[PDB]
């Protein structure tokens, strides 16, 4: 077919990422995987002259997973061939998402030739005893922004059927996924996505927040208020309505921390009031489909962790705590990396976009054991970070 | 013999044409010499003469300065992570290393960018028809002739394992050295039907072969000890080639980067031009000799035989390891000082060795080793799980060696009953950099200091300090300060500063401390207080 001409963003250059180190494996592994395209013709083997590189690695559910991060910025936006076009909205609500690989479509449609180049990729070599093997893409890449969009008619034609045959499923495309939602009984939602599923071969309504709320205590020490005293205070710039005031009056002294204090109608006022207003929505959340999405993890030591999505700082678009109990499994990097994953997909589900996360880890750590337990087509941008005292801050 | 291979496409880079630059006229005899040999590349085919049309030029002198080419040319993509280790060799039985010679003026330069490559003699007027010396594109497109030569003799003979690095073949394969001198003879005719002619000057007998200035015993592989003069005439390019010697050694011998040397790189002028520079200059030298003069060697590698790193803490921020597959036949050893932070953990920094050598093996032998470690599994295992970050040490294995690793002390997690409770707070003028800093507590104590010079973080620590010092073995201390709580926190084994090392001293010494924070400015008891005492 004659390609779609696609560009990347003004000013900006490929890609030009070193790869990460491979084990003599997922390398053997790559290699095979290679030498398959390449006779499909997919690929194609390219020289020390093509000055770009994306990094590869294999992820094992073999996959080849390029980390087309990089190029995925530079790559210019789509919204002419708009991209996955309005977001449902009901995926949020429906009984059951299910979410499809429709990425292998890809495959066929031929990639404009002024753009191959940037698709550059190098497998590595044990001990570097021999030059990389590099390639270049020949069709729509697997992680690529461009590939979808481009795509976006073939697959809206091939849609069309089977949803103007049941008008009530929805059915959101997202990178090299297809997130078919419906309300349907199981078995009965299991049919139509086999339905869906020949016609390519050709559970949201859960979801909950976190309500903060303040300990249940009678045991009252000076700290124990100083601590509840702590946390509303900073919880303030949540709620502008909670106050810590007749709590502080409890502490004036310089009382020993242990010093046991009688909470009196000051605070059993305030605290009850308060525990309402952690209640009630914080009336100023708005997703703005033109900022990013930040999520924040915290650790929680129980094999818990606590995150949050975010557009602008006290905004929280959603929080919430996963408990990966990992008896044996307890790799935190394994969990952590669940973490990410399981975030990921819920804010696809509901915002329609990857959050930009902030690791609560060393890069260098993160950095060389994620791949394992990666199990994802895609890979949201993540920056490390060092969580400070909101472990206690909402837990 | 240039070499029929087809040619690498090099572009200049976007935005720019090749150079142009005037040649200093050299004296009589130099020139005569540069003719006198100009003139024979010009018969092997190397360069050619080319008319005054041709814009472009770049200086020749008699001992091609392509600095300007070079900034201007299309950067390559360098496949290839590192150099190569030689313990990552396995062991053959038949090993020759062909020193393919002249490799260079044997691949062919793409005519397209000839042009770039004029130079002229005080003149006389030639261009390449060569991957010239000191070109960018010379070594990432001989590298890919080299390889795409080999390739076929390869898909033949399969036993045979061909390592290139250079203009040196490594050609190892477990053979009959009957058998393998005739597949010897083979590959260097192979060789020679694309113009690489190998010398007779080879490797025929001696069993320390150089590759790569690895000397390969069948069982040894050794590196002699790199010679590093000081002449008296210090040129540019010798200071050039210098770093490169150094830099080589380095993926070996431990850090010994001239890098304040490469300064005077930093200013670049004529390259026949002699420049020194100060102690910097000098004194680098010799630190680099130090570690220069001692070889180092280790044995090859068995893909069958578990790889075992061991470390140790072998000081203050310096640790050592060793990666071996045999206990007294070690592949790598290696020193690892380090301290990723202001303030560190000795249990911090046995993991940041960890994963350095992790990688450093994925990338040599192409997986991760087994470690033996100075730190019991009871104390990783109560670390992280008083750690608000996440972490991991991959194959983890207690080995009760002399210096061990463990957390220094620990504070409470729960105010200790009966301690007396210091309400810490400090300050200090932005403008005069001065501040006060001290306490009040549940009994009555209450300290206040003048300070010169610091930071109200450095006055928030200053108290927390004093509270300290004025205390017993058990004491419930408290701050309006996140910044000193963290560091605290953290459990900080040593520092860059001083007072926390100070106040770390402290910790381990007294008997339960427990830390607390509270909101700053609000009318939080004994907080108030101290908050007004530091005040002027
Ligand atoms: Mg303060």
């Amino acid at each position: 077919i004659e390609t779609v001409p696609v560009k990347l963003k003004p000013g900006m250059d490929g890609p030009k990422v070193k790869q990460w180190p491979l084990t003599e494996e997922k390398i053997k592994a790559l290699v095979e995987i290679c030498t398959e395209m390449e006779k499909e013709g997919k690929i194609s083997k390219i020289g020390p002259e093509n000055p770009y590189n994306t990094p590869v690695f294999a992820i094992k559910k073999w996959r080849k997973l390029v980390d087309f991060r990089e190029l995925n910025k530079r790559t210019q936006d789509f919204w002419e061939v708009q991209l996955g076009i309005p977001h449902p909205a009901g995926l949020k609500k429906k009984k059951s998402v299910t979410v499809l690989d429709v990425g292998d479509a890809y495959f066929s449609v031929p990639l404009d030739e002024d753009f191959r180049k940037y698709t550059a990729f190098t497998i590595p070599s044990i001990n570097n005893e021999t030059p990389g093997i590099r390639y270049q893409y020949n069709v729509l890449p697997q992680g690529w922004k461009g590939s979808p969009a481009i795509f976006q008619s073939s697959m809206t034609k091939i849609l069309e059927p089977f949803k103007k045959q049941n008008p009530d499923i929805v059915i959101y495309q997202y990178m090299d996924d297809l997130y078919v939602g419906s309300d349907l009984e199981i078995g009965q939602h299991r049919t139509k996505i086999e339905e869906l599923r020949q016609h390519l071969l050709r559970h949201p309504d859960k979801w909950t927040v976190q309500p903060i709320v303040l300990p249940e205590k009678d045991s009252w020490t000076v700290n124990d208020i100083q601590k509840l005293v702590g946390k509303l205070n900073w919880a303030s710039q949540i709620y502008p309505g909670i106050k810590v005031r007749q709590l502080c009056k409890l502490l004036r002294g310089t009382k020993a921390l242990t010093e046991v204090i009688p909470l009196t109608e000051e605070a059993e006022l305030e605290l009850a009031e308060n525990r309402e207003i952690l209640k009630e929505p914080v009336h100023g959340v708005y997703y703005d489909p033109s900022k990013d999405l930040i999520a924040e993890i915290q650790k929680q030591g129980q094999g818990q962790w606590t995150y949050q999505i975010y557009q602008e700082p006290f905004k929280n678009l959603k929080t919430g705590k996963y408990a990966r109990m990992r008896g044996a499994h307890t790799n935190d990097v394994k969990q952590l990396t669940e973490a990410v994953q399981k975030i990921t997909t819920e804010s696809i589900v509901i915002w329609g976009k990857t959050p930009k996360f902030k690791l609560p880890i060393q890069k260098e750590t993160w950095e060389t054991w994620w791949t394992e337990y990666w199990q994802a087509t895609w890979i949201p941008e993540w920056e490390f970070v060092n969580t400070p005292p909101l472990v206690k801050l909402w837990y | 013999p240039i070499s029929p291979i087809e040619t690498v496409p090099v572009k200049l880079k976007p935005g720019m044409d090749g150079p142009k630059v005037k040649q200093w006229p050299l004296t009589e005899e130099k020139i005569k010499a540069l003719v006198e040999i100009c003139t024979e590349m010009e018969k092997e085919g190397k360069i050619s003469k080319i008319g005054p049309e041709n814009p472009y030029n770049t200086p020749v002198f008699a001992i091609v300065d392509f600095r300007e080419l070079n900034k201007r040319t299309q950067d390559f993509w360098e496949v290839q992570l590192g150099i190569p280790h030689p313990a990552g060799l396995k062991k053959k039985k038949s090993v020759t290393v062909l020193d393919v010679g002249d490799a260079y003026f044997s691949v062919p330069l793409d005519e397209d960018f000839r042009k770039y490559t004029a130079f002229t003699i005080p003149g006389i007027r030639y261009q390449y028809n060569v991957l010239p010396q000191g070109w960018k594109g010379s070594p990432a497109i001989f590298q890919s002739s080299m390889t795409k030569i080999l390739e076929p003799f390869k898909k033949q003979n399969p036993d045979i394992v061909i390592y290139q690095y250079m203009d040196d073949l490594y050609v190892g394969s477990d053979l009959e050295i009957g058998q393998h001198r005739t597949k010897i003879e083979e590959l260097r005719q192979h060789l020679l039907r694309w113009g690489l002619t190998t010398p007779d000057k080879k490797h025929q007998k001696e069993p320390p072969f150089l590759w790569m200035g690895y000397e390969l015993h069948p069982d040894k592989w050794t590196v002699q000890p790199i010679v590093l003069p000081e002449k008296d005439s210090w040129t540019v390019n010798d200071i050039q080639k210098l770093v490169g010697k150094l830099n080589w050694a380095s993926q070996i011998y431990p850090g010994i980067k001239v890098r304040q040397l490469c300064k005077l790189l930093r200013g670049t002028k004529a390259l026949t031009e002699v420049i020194p520079l100060t102690e910097e200059a000098e004194l680098e030298l010799a630190e680099n000799r130090e570690i220069l003069k001692e070889p180092v060697h280790g044995v090859y590698y068995d893909p069958s035989k578990d790889l075992i790193a061991e470390i140790q803490k072998q000081g203050q921020g310096q640790w050592t390891y060793q990666i071996y597959q045999e206990p007294f036949k070690n592949l790598k050893t290696g020193k690892y000082a380090r301290m990723r932070g202001a303030h560190t953990n000795d249990v911090k920094q046995l993991t940041e060795a960890v994963q350095k050598i992790t990688t450093e093996s994925i990338v040599i032998w192409g997986k991760t080793p087994k470690f033996k470690l100075p730190i019991q599994k009871e104390t990783w295992e109560t670390w992280w799980t008083e750690y608000w970050q996440a972490t991991w040490i991959p194959e983890w294995e207690f080995v009760n060696t002399p210096p061990l690793v463990k957390l220094w002390y620990q504070l409470e997690k729960e105010p200790i009953v009966g301690a007396e409770t210091f309400y810490v707070d400090g300050a200090a003028n932005r403008e005069t950099k001065l501040g006060k800093a001290g306490y009040v507590t549940n009994k009555g104590r209450q300290k206040v200091v003048p300070l010169t010079n610091t930071t109200n973080q450095k006055t928030e620590l200053q108290a927390i300090y004093l509270a300290l010092q004025d205390s017993g073995l058990e004491v419930n201390i408290v701050t309006d300060s996140q910044y000193a709580l963290g560091i605290i926190q953290a459990q900080p084994d040593k520092s860059e500063s001083e007072l926390v090392n100070q106040i770390i001293e402290q910790l381990i010494k007294k008997e339960k401390v427990y830390l607390a924070w509270v909101p700053a400015h609000k009318g939080i008891g004994g907080n108030e207080q101290v908050d007004k005492l530091v005040s002027a």
